[PDB]
């Protein structure tokens, strides 16, 4: 049985790629604080 | 007056063997007999029939001979065995209706004011029904006659009773439908419909060919009906019709999708059950 | 319709008067969803409607429900329309009816 | 006019009734809210529509009825054809 | 199912083992803001006598609910940020604390555009939160995801609305569930029979 192929070399809620897309730093500070500084 | 007529196989077999036994003697063309049956609402039922001596000459279509006393005494004799039956009409085995039919119908309208004529073909060659049903009526038009006697067609079908059904089932040993399902639902319905429609169009083709070259008795009711036919053809290039058609087809295919999925699951379950139950049988032999 | 039918009972008709007809006219005004009819009934029998200590408490909610019904029935009979016409028909301002319509849409 | 028309302007509707446009819409509004006739008036372009929206089922149902009538009348024609032919080529 | 099962505020909370009643009320309001819609948020969580009596002692949660319900979108963001900060460090909410937020924001966006038809993105600046570029980027990235059905034109800065039929949305779900089930059943089929 088997070959070992020598000659070559829910657990997470729900899996969607949107969750990992995020690169910002928390809406509280990166966005709301960042643009809620009175630039206007 | 009359909506539907139902014909039992018994009268068909009687017609066939009467034709055989009277045509074996000599070269006669048409034979005549009288039917027995029952009424209920607007539906007519035919049960049995008996023959009658009839003579007709090919020289002219105005000379013919029937027997009155034979019919009277034979009806009286069948009365003594079953009183439910009664005279309803007559039958003739001619391939097509003749000129004398009106005269005979008038002759034997005495015994039944609502006589119904039935034509049975003795050597059919197609899948259509062998029986045709007609009833007399008076028609009126513009000029020529206030009234004229004319036949009108009535829907006919072949029925069956329990004893007759078991008899014909015992007689039809060789031929029986292969499967009941999409097979009998498709071939027995669609292809035969195409056959019949093509035959009807061919016949009307033939009549239209007979006109404007040959005899040419231009008749106007046929023309009116032809205009009505050619005006009623729908149009399938309209955008809304196409959209509705696509919507309904897309709605329908999902159900077949689901059913196929269920069938696949059931098949996998059956395979698992058989394999598990059968792998535990080799070791019992030792 | 239930109160209109029930006021005609034998024990009910034994106790006739003018308060019962005031309630009957208020119910009749509320049946056909008419704000003007209810306002007229309130003004005509002010000595009985806005006089008891408990009826005036529920008058406001009854008025709100009646306004909803009136707006529904007056806006039903057609399609795309202006707001000036509907405000004129309902006899109100322009901002209040707009807020109410937005709330009904929500 | 609702039986024979399918879409009408408002001025002609008021003209045929010998009364003004506002009374025309007032007299049609109570009728349509009482569920006696069907009508949809858009008064930004002065248009009145008298025909209901069409469901996908109804179009195919009418198509099938037309097909049935075609088949029935084609069946009817042939018997009269044969009866007519019977009395001209008998001999 | 969590917000469905959390209708035991009146049917007793004697299970003081796991937590205290006030935390239970905060959890139930937090999940009720996700699961259910306006015609039920106005019937069960805003009309409950016991939940309102408890909420009267918690100004923050009451403000966070009324801001959403009374359509004060400006004050909504501060409460949303505070709540998400709170639940980031909280147990059994951390591993997906982001996802919850990503609903509420877009949810509010879907709760304003459904009444008008041609609202400009300029109004949203002072009505929803300062920053036209931020609103533009958020709207674009939510349009691209396929939800929040609307459209935006940038040459004149105008937002238009559309009403897609409820048959398209009810079709890709069928096709994707069918695909997943087919993959699973094929795997099952060829696990057996070597």
């Amino acid at each position: 049985m088997s070959e070992k192929k020598q000659p070559v070399d829910e657990d997470n809620w729900d899996d969607d790629n949107v969750e990992d897309d995020f690169s910002n730093q928390l809406r509280a500070e990166l966005e709301k604080h960042g643009y809620k500084m009175e630039t206007s | 007056a009359v909506q539907k007529v139902v014909v039992h196989p018994l009268v068909l077999l009687s017609v066939v063997d009467h034709f055989n036994r009277i045509g074996k003697v000599g070269n006669q063309k048409r034979v005549v007999g009288v039917l027995l049956g029952s009424w209920q609402k607007k539906v007519l039922d035919v049960s049995n029939s008996f023959a009658v001596p009839f003579d007709e000459d090919d020289k002219d279509d105005s000379v013919w001979f029937l027997d009155h006393d034979y019919l009277e005494n034979m009806y009286g004799m069948f009365k003594k065995v079953n009183a439910r039956e009664r005279i309803v009409g007559w039958y003739h085995t001619g391939p097509k209706l003749h000129k004398n039919d009106i005269a005979i119908n008038e002759l034997m309208k005495r015994y039944c004011p609502n006589s119904v004529l039935v034509i049975i073909d003795v050597k059919p060659k197609d899948l259509g029904l062998p029986t045709e049903a007609y009833i007399s009526v008076e028609e009126v038009h513009d000029d020529g006659t206030p009234t004229s006697k004319t036949f009108e067609h009535v829907t006919s079908e072949i029925g069956a009773e329990e004893a007759e059904e078991v008899g014909v089932e015992h007689l039809l040993r060789d031929i029986k439908d292969t499967t009941v399902g999409t097979l009998s639902q498709r071939i027995t319905n669609q292809v035969h419909g195409l056959k019949g429609l093509n035959s009807k169009l061919l016949d009307i083709r033939s009549y239209l060919e007979k006109v404007a070259t040959g005899k040419l008795p231009i008749n106007h009711q046929i023309i009116y009906q032809l205009q009505d036919v050619f005006n009623l053809l729908p149009d399938v290039s309209l955008q809304e019709f196409v959209k509705a058609f696509y919507l309904k087809t897309n709605d329908q295919m999902v159900v077949v999708y689901l059913a196929s999925l269920i069938r696949s699951v059931v098949a996998l379950h059956n395979l698992i059950n058989n394999k598990i139950a059968n792998r535990d049988a080799e070791k019992k032999e030792g | 319709e239930d109160v209109q039918a029930l006021v005609s009972g034998k024990l009910a008709l034994r106790y006739a008067g003018r308060q019962t007809e005031a309630l009957k006219c208020v119910a009749q005004a509320s049946k056909n969803r008419s704000l003007a009819d209810f306002e007229k009934a309130l003004t005509d029998y002010r000595a009985e409607l806005r006089d008891d200590p408990i009826i005036s408490t529920h008058l406001a909610k009854l008025y709100d429900n009646l306004l909803e019904q009136n707006l529904i029935r007056v806006i039903e009979p057609f399609s795309r329309v202006q707001i000036e016409h509907i405000s004129s028909l309902i006899k109100l301002s322009k901002a209040d009816v707009e807020r109410k319509l937005s709330q009904m849409i929500l | 006019m609702a039986k024979y028309y399918t879409r009408i302007t408002m001025k002609r509707m008021a003209q045929l009734l010998d009364l003004s446009v506002d009374e025309s819409e007032a007299f049609l509004s109570n009728l349509v809210v009482n569920k006696t006739i069907f009508a949809k008036v858009d008064r930004l372009a002065g248009i009145i529509n008298f025909q209901r929206p069409k469901d996908p089922n109804n179009l195919l149902n009418d198509w099938s009825q037309k097909l049935n009538s075609l088949m029935s009348l084609v069946n009817k024609t042939t018997h009269l054809i044969a009866k007519e032919e019977m009395i001209h080529n008998l001999q | 199912q969590a917000a469905e099962l959390f209708l035991d505020t009146v049917s007793t909370f004697t299970s003081y083992e796991l937590m205290d009643y006030k935390t239970f009320v905060t959890y139930t309001v937090y999940v009720s803001m996700i699961a259910l819609e306006r015609p039920d948020l106005r019937e069960k969580v805003i009309k409950g006598a016991e939940i309102l009596e408890v909420l009267h002692s918690l100004p923050a949660v009451r403000q966070y609910l009324f801001s959403l319900y009374e359509c004060r979108y400006s004050v909504f963001f501060q409460s949303l940020a505070v709540v998400e900060q709170e639940m980031k460090k909280d147990w059994l909410f951390a591993p997906h604390y982001r996802y919850y937020v990503r609903e509420m924001r877009i949810h509010a966006y879907s709760q304003l555009l459904e009444s008008y038809r041609s609202l400009t993105l300029g109004y949203m600046a002072e009505a929803f939160g300062v920053g036209v570029e931020f609103i533009d980027q958020e709207l674009s990235r939510f349009i691209a995801a396929g939800r929040l059905h609307c459209k935006i034109d940038k040459v004149n800065e105008i937002v238009e609305t559309n009403r897609p039929d409820s048959k398209n949305w009810q079709y890709q779900e069928t096709i994707k569930k069918g695909d997943l089930l087919l993959n699973r059943v094929q795997k099952l089929s060829r696990v057996i029979n070597m």
